[PDB]
């Protein structure tokens, strides 16, 4: 039920990541020579291009925006172990600088809006570091509030998107080592009112192998959690609060379709949809059926 | 005399032009008699500051478009009988075709 | 028609929120504004959004009989 087609898009190097905006009308793209580019579109239907600049001393990895209840503002980080933030005057300008690391930087995402403008960023020492903007005023002043370890080498972060009242901030942090002995990959955290602090809360002691990428799924009033997990298999979880708090842990989905690694992985608005893209050049769509199984649904040829 | 034959005749886009551009003082002066407004935050009932679209105590954005829910810099229409308002085209647009409050609080803000 | 004890849940009150931010995402904004007219109607438990307003600069008090002078001052 899924068709392709080609975009009308120019260029000059390999493209390293994308990313949307709110509404689905902008767009970023980091590329291989250091440069990164801004993709607006019209009523008739067309990319044309707006920007496009230099920014860091090393390759850039991924690139990401914010909610525009706060601005235009960008984010990017680098292997030059630094991640700098960006905002619009039609030619956009640097307003921070976060210098705070002590080795390649590989992730960097934004929280959700119902609390404030903060930051998360993690490192390949296993450090994460959660950032806030005291006021939205001025973009130039950050200040470094939480310090988690996590003892492995990090290599993606997802933050919870609900919204409700009746749950904690919570986030998570996979690995990728490949060292022989066998060690959880995946861990969860969550932010503790009553004493103010980021605590351990589950770790998924099921998956051993190298984790490249994790996601979680928009809880659109749920009564729990979804998660996916990218490795040598695609995997689907499910985190359920029983009345840290403890969870019921469970597995809907082990899909082996690509025989090789998958590297990404991305939810829809709704969160009934899914996208891996793995190492054999196709990209593949998943979606439960009408009896809460999950069953592939369309192959797509790169 | 010609700022009041202007008047006379209804032209306030050239009556002002000459006030802006005039070099006289006295006449120059005339255009900044009580045209500045005070504007508070209805959560909290505390007058803002001069250059700032968030409340300094409740920490929210007190100038949000009824219809549009994003954040007016600019100019801002408003309504004295239920303190609703927004950007001045998106509600100029709304109240032509419908007339009730885009906020919906039952006001009809035209009297019909 | 469902009672002021249903609609109080914390649970109905996240599925409404949900679809408006659905509807803001799609910018169909008058289709929102109908749907906010029709729910503050249906039930008065709800609350219209909070905006600025204007005061007067000797009374300070609000102003929301000479239609040009403050209600007040
Ligand atoms: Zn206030
Ligand atoms: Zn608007
Ligand atoms: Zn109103
Ligand atoms: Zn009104
Ligand atoms: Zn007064």
């Amino acid at each position: 039920m899924f068709v392709a087609r080609s975009i009308a898009a120019d260029h000059k190097d390999l493209i390293h990541d994308v990313s949307f905006d709110f509404h689905g009308r902008r767009m970023a793209t980091c590329s291989s020579d250091q440069s990164v580019k801004v993709w607006d579109k019209s009523e008739s239907g067309d990319w044309h291009c707006t920007a496009s600049w230099k920014t860091h001393s090393g390759s850039v990895w991924r690139v990401t925006w914010a909610h525009p209840e706060f601005g235009q503002v960008l984010a990017s980080c680098s292997f030059d172990r630094t991640a700098a933030v960006w905002e619009e005057i039609s030619h956009w300008v640097k307003r921070t600088t976060l210098v705070d690391s002590r080795t390649s930087v590989t992730d960097v995402k934004f929280a959700p809006k119902h609390m404030g403008l903060m930051l998360a960023t993690c490192s390949a020492d296993g450090i994460v570091r959660i950032y806030e903007a005291p006021d939205v005023m001025n973009l130039s002043q950050w200040s470094l509030q939480h310090e988690i370890s996590c003892k492995l080498s990090c290599s993606c972060i997802s933050w919870n998107p609900s919204s409700s009242r009746a749950h904690s901030p919570m986030i998570a942090v996979g690995s990728d080592d490949s060292s022989p002995n066998a060690m959880a990959k995946v861990q969860i955290f969550e932010y503790n009112e009553n004493t103010r602090k980021y605590a351990k809360a589950e770790t998924l002691m099921t998956v051993t192998d190298p984790v490249h990428d994790i996601a979680f799924a928009p809880n659109l009033g749920r009564s729990f959690h979804i998660l996916a997990i990218a490795t040598k298999d695609v995997r689907i979880f499910t985190l359920k609060p029983v009345r840290p708090t403890k969870f019921e842990i469970h597995i809907v989905a082990q899909f082996d379709n690509h025989n090789s690694q998958v590297w990404r992985v991305s939810w829809n608005i709704t969160g009934t949809v899914l996208a891996s893209s793995g190492d054999d050049g196709c990209v593949r769509l998943w979606k439960a059926n009408y009896m809460d199984n999950w069953k592939c649904t369309g192959i797509l040829k790169g | 005399s010609y700022i009041d034959l202007l008047q006379r005749f209804r032209l306030w886009n050239v009556s002002n032009e000459v006030v802006k551009l005039s070099t006289s003082r006295a006449v120059s002066c005339l255009n900044q008699a009580s045209t500045t407004l005070h504007v508070n935050c209805s959560h909290c009932k505390r007058p803002m500051s001069s250059r700032g679209w968030v409340c300094d105590r409740c920490h929210r954005c007190a100038s949000m478009c009824a219809v549009c829910h994003h954040v007016v810099k600019g100019l801002f229409v408003w309504c004295q009988g239920c303190s609703h308002g927004g950007h001045l085209q998106h509600i100029m647009k709304w109240l032509e075709g419908s007339s009730h409050c885009p906020a919906g609080c039952g006001h009809l803000c035209e009297y019909s | 028609g469902s009672p002021l004890d249903v609609l109080k849940d914390e649970r109905v009150q996240y599925w409404i929120e949900n679809y408006r931010n659905l509807l803001d995402a799609w910018r169909f904004w008058h289709k929102r504004a109908e749907f906010d007219i029709h729910r503050s109607k249906l039930d008065p438990s709800s609350k219209p959004l909070a905006q600025v307003f204007v005061s007067c600069n000797f009374c300070g008090k609000s102003i929301s009989s000479k239609v040009t002078s403050c209600p007040g001052c």
